[PDB]
Parts: structure tokens; sequence; C-alpha cells
């Protein structure tokens, strides 16, 4: 009983801490930021 | 207007389609430019 | 939620989006869809 009771309360606070804005996916963000920045010079290097 | 055309707006010549545009040019203003330098708008010669 | 993607290669019929198309760039989708990988 113990032991169910502590996993339920480990989701519980891993739940907690993802919705409240952690801003804890940067890893996953950087590849799309990176990719968005890399075509956006490209296509404005047409200006030289 | 509104056909796939060649068009040659005082020497500058291009091809595309041509559309009625709700941007708010100045008098004294005649040419939109692109990211790329690309011209996007244009004021008629005659009809302003 | 959390994270927001910026081109997901689906249908652009009708920004930088369009200046990026307009020159020849362009956005594949992936094979596998999220329900799958669910
Ligand atoms: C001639 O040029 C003037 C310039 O303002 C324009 O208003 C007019 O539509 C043009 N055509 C004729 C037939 O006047």
């Amino acid at each position: 009983k113990l032991i169910a009771n502590q996993f339920n309360s480990a989701i519980g606070k891993i739940q907690d801490s993802l919705s409240s804005t952690a801003s804890a996916l940067g890893k996953l963000q950087d590849v799309v930021n990176h990719n968005a920045q890399a075509l956006n010079t490209l296509v404005k290097q047409l200006s030289s | 207007k509104n056909k796939c055309v060649n068009f040659n707006f005082n020497g500058l010549t291009g091809t595309g389609v041509l559309t009625e545009s709700n941007k708010k040019f100045l008098p004294f203003q005649q040419f939109g430019r692109d990211i790329a330098d690309t011209t996007d708008a244009v004021r008629d010669p005659q009809t302003l | 939620n959390k994270v927001t993607l910026a081109d997901a290669g689906f249908i652009k019929q009708y920004d930088l989006i369009c200046a990026q198309k307009f020159n020849g760039l362009t956005v594949l989708p992936p094979l596998l869809t999220d329900e799958m990988i669910a």
C-alpha cells in the first residue's frame, strides 16, 4: 500500500510540474528553431 | 487583372497575376518590396 | 501543447512561409502520423 501511494504521488507531481509552464522541452524546440532559421536565412540571402 | 500575364510597368517587367490591393500607399510611394526585394505592389501609371 | 511547430507539410493551397514557397523551398510530411505513434 505504501509503495502504491508513493508511486501515485510521484506521477501526480510529474503531471503538476509538466503542466506549470516548466519549459522543459528545450531540446525538441531547438530543432524547429534551427530549421526555421536556416530556411529564413536561405530565403533572405536572395537580396545580395 | 485576374489572368497569368506578362506585365511591363514603366520598364519594370515581370510575369504573374494582378489583383486589387488594400495597401495604403502614400502619394510619394510607387513600389512595394518583399523580404527578398521582390516587387509585390505597384501603382498604375495612368489610373493611379 | 508545450511545443509548437512551424510547418507540418500539409496542404497550403491559399508571411515567411509564403515567401519560402514562392522561391522553391518546400516541406514534406512524415510517413507515420501522430495517431500511429500514439
Ligand atoms: C491619361 O493620363 C492621366 C494622368 O492622370 C489619367 O488620369 C488618364 O486616365 C489617362 N488617360 C486618358 C485617356 O486621359
